[PDB]
């Protein structure tokens, strides 16, 4: 469709596939999200990555 | 007008369709999104962090609630006697509602994947010991001694520059999924017992404590996910919240 | 060879030979404001080393019942050196930071500390006790400055949420028998581009003790905990009279 | 122009944040691969070091010999959307006939939702978040009855006039949009944009809303943030004569759209207050179940 | 009006009419008039086997 | 029929919904549009017209109504005095509520974009002086006095044969858009004050007038746009209108 | 006096950054700004009255009965446009019968 | 809005009709089905025996 | 679709893009409008235009 | 707190005996000139 572009999620890493029937986006479905994950981000923010088989503290 | 005819359904409000419905505000366009750092995708992302699991969950006035964060070793007397216990099961009310996993995993019905806990000695450096810990599939009581629990899955801790030993507690289920287990028919999805004993012991020269304590973190593997989503079950308020 | 370590900035440098790595936040770098996240038009001025560079604020003292302790960023600051003044005659600002926890005992001495930085820590009161005075904490205990602030009761860090689970934030511990101090890094934190260094705190540094400091008679008992920070990419704007708050 | 060395070599104005990691495709969760006896020296995934930050990285492959498993549980229930895109009560307005609040057939509303515990929660988990919604207001008598009356909902955008009666001339509502629907209706529901002149919402603020002396008459405004109050949410019964019947209006928000930064830990004592985390510390409890000795279940 | 809801294992069973349960935040619920036609959903295979 | 089922929002009335709607007067052509001339397009297109911005807004009784749309300066002490100040609030009770911008403004529940006012001094030929001219961004207080002011971005303005000079009040905020602010915690979205001074001093010969006034034009800089329509605080009616 | 306004802008009175704007122009359209319901007119029909107790009422069709929407309309001197009309009707309690 | 009309039958519960119906859990995955011996497709197969 | 053409807007400088179901255009949704504007028909209609550099009385 | 405005080093024991303090040549002239009280204090290299 020819709509407008005001979904508060217009221009995410994840792309949707959403239903709509009026002129602005955001009246859409949730739809689909993608299904990325970046669980490092949290769990090893860490600068110089160790490995498994090392011993962490070299 | 053209021929319908209305079915089953009409009119009737189900929180989670997830339906088109009319915009407020014609041709309004939002705020544009900066970046911002630490954007999550995926609770699961959060299930593979690790918290605190408050394996000592006995101490309950204000003034020692910290104690519940770490349990101790110390000099033993070489008789493979036992450190501490705890329910495997992460759903399940216990030592697992500390951590951001159990709490996580109250939102969810099912679910399904290894686990692990990862211990760190907080003693000082001169401080020894071996430890040993197993985790015991379902069916097996809570071990009378080191010699049954060594026969279950375990782990040989010994102390040194790495403070730190994980505990793998890998799936070993009959179904593909478990459901929060409790006391009843539903301790059929149990996960099983956690248990640590002395390997060795706690050895210490002369000038250092000879109690020290041990920190457990707790998260999820890789192999790791929930469905059936649902509602916690705490609801943190009393009367209305003004 | 990860034990080691020297951070190098400004005019200052700071040296470890037990430390336990580097944590970068969020796994981001601090980074200047881009000219399509901006929205303010005046040129913005980057002062660089004369105020991205190593402070030491505080010293506490670690002890065998300490509590934990908590600062906000960039409260902390916002009085020191030439960052503070940037701070203060400018409306806007922005930075990351560069926090340098240190802690060294003995070979003999145990405890452990947990480092961690959450982002807008906001306090609470007990509300009386029995929860019906809706009290409201003061100014110094929100931005407590340089002198930090004591936490009440740790086990919800003062604002009714779990310490347990407070790992799920950028941190490291300090393990007495493993190493002498934490590293983090942390990239502006905000939903906006730029604000004010002076009405909102983007984070607080927490310091807390898990495993308490303990120790036999005859060791040194006075267990220091001192903290150095450092801004990066600092940018200010708006500028006027200074204004202290 | 630029000739002096330093300057030419500075990182100076670098907008390109470097980022450590990237997020990769993950529909299913890991599988398992074959793994036998390992008897070797200067290998250790075992053992860790909790006080670098980072989460063990020791898979069941290197702690115990292991078979193939071939892993297809969807990961899809987790996402964000899949977590709040369910309608949940956010907010409750009464319109009594005989009483001491609402005698007059309307009532104003402060859009917040922290009024319920529930959603609360859910919420709280992360610092940002940046989402549309999509509103459901279900009415009846407070037996749950429906009865032929006819209301206006109208939206009052901070800067509009707060209707003050159920005669004011606002309800003429010639911008503010509005909803005109009967109790023998279904549920009304519409689709709200992202409306913040932020990036996004944001749950905490720890700071003032403005500038000087923060002094104690003033601490009410601690953690307030202007960017999180979107307005007014009025209601009426549509006659200048009081209507017949008692009313009660429940509100629900589904979000949809959903994005979130910054998680936090999860609220462990109860709410108090909607404008803060304030908890009552003469009943501070444990976050979980407890028991009488770490030796015995 | 009524309202219909499920909980599933582990989710608080309300205890009254009034219970928080029924904020319904995660769990599904419907609801809907007696005057309207018979209310109707899909429902998955939901078990762990 | 074809199979439908209702949803949620049936029968309801939106006033902002856009959807069609039976013709009443089937195949009936409207008069052709001639060329008239001035048609607008976008209210943007109005907000960048001058209008006068009551500055001195003080005289209330009818017979001094057209005094609020100038102000005044003469021949000082030299000591850098104080003419006048305002905020540059557009959205705020106070001297913009005379402009088209911010009556446009009260339409509009946030705005976004640099504003600009410019200065025309309508005393005699003879007179000269410079003046300072400031824009003090958010936190700062009321100047005390000029050297405070000077610190902030400003314009100093010399009479000549160009009566006018235009002191912009660039975008400089948190967010990237404002919403109407005014006391209380809505103060967070000030833009700031505005405030005049006398850099020289209002010098004349023999022969002139003491004492000239200035008239200000205030509008929009071509940045400036406006979101989430609302109806303006003010509704020009009593009774019924008959 | 030249009667135009200022053409200063802010590249030329400050140093300025750069900054791309990406803010939308799209609610300021007419369209955007009149296309919303707003009411016009008020129809009594009561039973015993001094007004309308016959049953039947006349209205002449002029919207400017109302300052809300007037105001609006009264900004531009000329305006063309199609409109859809809304008809809500009830008791004066705001109650639904049978008619 | 788009012009309809509705017919008889019109909210109507045929226990026999084949319709749609609103899922209750989005995104909802069941657990994967393994290998079960004995599937019977048609109760004309348990006729022959 | 082809129907009659008695929009308000039939033949404007800005074209628009709307839904309908009936024969008669101005039936139809108010749809998007074109963004074009012209603010110097109000801000600049001076005949010799002049520069912002220089000063404006030459 | 005030010397920390400076140059500084912050040194920690460890296997590493020593730490090396550098005092970056920071004047005014190109050369300095023997320092002493007086006006020729004016060529001082400064404190640590
Ligand atoms: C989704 C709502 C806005 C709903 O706006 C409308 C607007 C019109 C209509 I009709 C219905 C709803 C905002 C919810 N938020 C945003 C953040 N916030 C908040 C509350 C308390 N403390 C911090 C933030 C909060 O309550
Ligand atoms: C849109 C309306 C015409 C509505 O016409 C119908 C026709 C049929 C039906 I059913 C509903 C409405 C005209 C509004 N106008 C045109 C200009 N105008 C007016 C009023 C007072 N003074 C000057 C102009 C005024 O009130
Ligand atoms: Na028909
Ligand atoms: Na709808
Ligand atoms: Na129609
Ligand atoms: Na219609
Ligand atoms: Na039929
Ligand atoms: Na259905």
């Amino acid at each position: 469709s020819h709509e407008n572009s005001n979904s508060a999620t217009e221009g995410s890493t994840i792309n949707y596939t959403t239903i709509n029937y009026y002129k602005d986006s955001y009246a859409a479905t949730a739809g689909k999200q993608s299904l990325k994950q970046d669980p490092d981000k949290f769990a090893n923010p860490v600068k110089d990555i160790f490995t498994e088989m090392a011993a962490p503290l070299k | 007008g053209f021929p319908t005819e209305l079915k089953p359904g009409t009119n009737q409000f189900l929180t989670t369709d997830d339906g088109v419905s009319a915009p407020i505000l014609p041709n309004f366009h939002p705020t544009p999104c900066i970046h911002i750092p630490g954007e999550v995708r995926n609770l699961l992302e959060l299930c593979q962090v690790e918290t605190i699991l408050e394996v000592n969950n006995v101490p309950t006035n204000a003034t020692s609630l910290m104690e519940r964060l770490r349990f101790p070793v110390s000099a033993q007397a070489g008789k493979g006697e036992l450190c501490a216990v705890f329910r495997a099961d992460p759903g399940r009310n216990g030592p697992w509602q500390s951590t951001l996993l159990g709490q996580l995993c109250g939102y969810y019905t099912q679910w399904s994947g290894s686990l692990e806990v990862t211990f760190m000695f907080t003693g000082s450096f001169m401080a020894t010991g071996k430890m040993l810990i197993a985790y015991t599939p379902p069916g097996g009581p809570l071990p009378k001694d080191r010699a049954t629990a060594m026969l279950g899955t375990h782990v040989i801790w010994d102390f040194g520059l790495q403070s730190s030993v994980t505990l793998v507690i890998p799936w070993i289920s009959n179904t593909h999924y478990r459901a929060h287990a409790r006391d009843g028919v539903f301790d059929y999805y149990t996960t099983g017992l956690v248990s640590i004993w002395y390997q060795t012991n706690y050895v210490v020269p002369i000038g250092a404590p000879n109690t020290a304590y041990i920190i457990a973190l707790a998260a999820a593997q890789k192999n790791f996910t929930m469905k059936l989503c649902k509602d916690a079950s705490d609801i943190l308020q009393t009367g209305t919240i003004q | 060879s990860d034990r080691v370590a020297q951070l190098t900035i400004g005019n200052s440098t700071i040296t470890t030979q037990e430390a336990a790595n580097i944590i970068v936040g969020y796994g981001e770098w601090p980074s200047y404001c881009s000219d399509s996240d901006a929205t303010a038009v005046d040129k913005p001025t980057r002062p660089d080393v004369s105020v991205n560079r190593f402070y030491t604020l505080d010293t506490k003292l670690w002890e065998k019942s300490s509590k934990g302790w908590y600062w906000k960023f960039p409260d902390v600051l916002t009085e020191t050196g030439v960052f503070g003044q940037n701070a203060q005659f400018h409306y806007l600002y922005r930075s990351g930071f560069c926090i340098h926890v240190q802690c060294n005992a003995s070979k003999f001495h145990q405890g452990a500390l947990l480092v961690a930085v959450l982002p807008e820590y906001v306090i609470g009161t007990v509300a009386g006790g029995t929860g019906t005075e809706d009290t409201h904490p003061p100014y110094k205990q929100t931005q407590p400055g340089a002198d930090g602030f004591e936490l009440q009761h740790p086990y919800v860090l003062d604002a009714g949420i779990p310490i347990s689970q407070l790992t799920v934030c950028p941190h490291q511990w300090i393990n007495l028998r493993t190493n002498n101090c934490a590293t983090i890094i942390v990239p502006y934190i905000n939903a906006l581009p730029f604000d004010s260094a002076l009405n909102h705190c983007n984070f607080g540094l927490l310091v807390v003790p898990i495993s308490p400091l303990d120790y036999d008679q005859g060791a040194t008992p006075v267990i220091p905990i001192t903290i150095t920070l450092a801004p990066m990419c600092s940018e200010f704007a708006g500028l006027r009279q200074a204004v202290t708050q | 122009g630029d000739r002096v060395a330093d300057v030419i070599e500075s990182s100076i104005g670098d907008s390109v944040s470097r980022a450590l990691t990237h997020a990769l495709p993950a529909p299913t969760g890991q599988n398992t691969q074959v793994s036998s006896h390992r008897l070797d020296t200067g290998k250790v995934p075992a053992l860790q070091a909790a006080e670098i930050g980072a989460s063990s990285n020791a898979s069941d492959e290197s702690m115990i010999e292991t078979r193939c498993v071939l892993n297809s549980h969807s990961t899809a229930e987790t996402t964000l959307d899949s977590f709040f895109s369910r309608a949940g009560l956010v907010g409750e307005i009464d319109l009594p006939l005989k009483g001491t609040t609402n005698p007059n057939g309307y009532a104003n509303w402060d859009i917040d939702i922290t009024g319920y515990a529930q959603m609360r929660r859910k919420v709280e988990l992360f610092t940002y978040m940046r989402f549309d919604a999509e509103f459901t207001f279900v009415a009846c008598t407070p037996t749950g009855e429906v009865v032929p009356q006819l209301l206006q909902y109208m939206f009052v955008p901070p800067g509009a006039p707060k209707p003050d009666s159920r005669e004011s001339l606002a309800w003429q509502t010639a911008t503010n949009p509005s909803v005109f629907v009967k109790l023998s209706d279904p549920p009304a529901q519409v689709s709200v944009p992202f409306m913040s002149p932020a990036s996004a919402y944001q749950w905490f603020y720890d700071g003032y809303p403005t500038f000087g002396e923060h002094k104690q008459e003033k601490d009410l405004e601690y953690g307030a943030c202007p960017n999180n109050m979107m307005g007014t949410f009025s209601v009426r019964t549509v006659g200048t004569s009081k209507s017949k019947y008692p009313l009660v209006v429940r509100i629900y928000m589904r979000m949809k759209h959903v994005r979130a930064w910054i998680p936090r830990p999860m609220r462990n004592q109860n709410y108090l207050f909607k404008a803060n985390p304030n908890y009552a510390g003469n009943s501070i409890k444990p976050t979980g179940a407890s028991r009488t000795a770490i030796t015995t279940l």
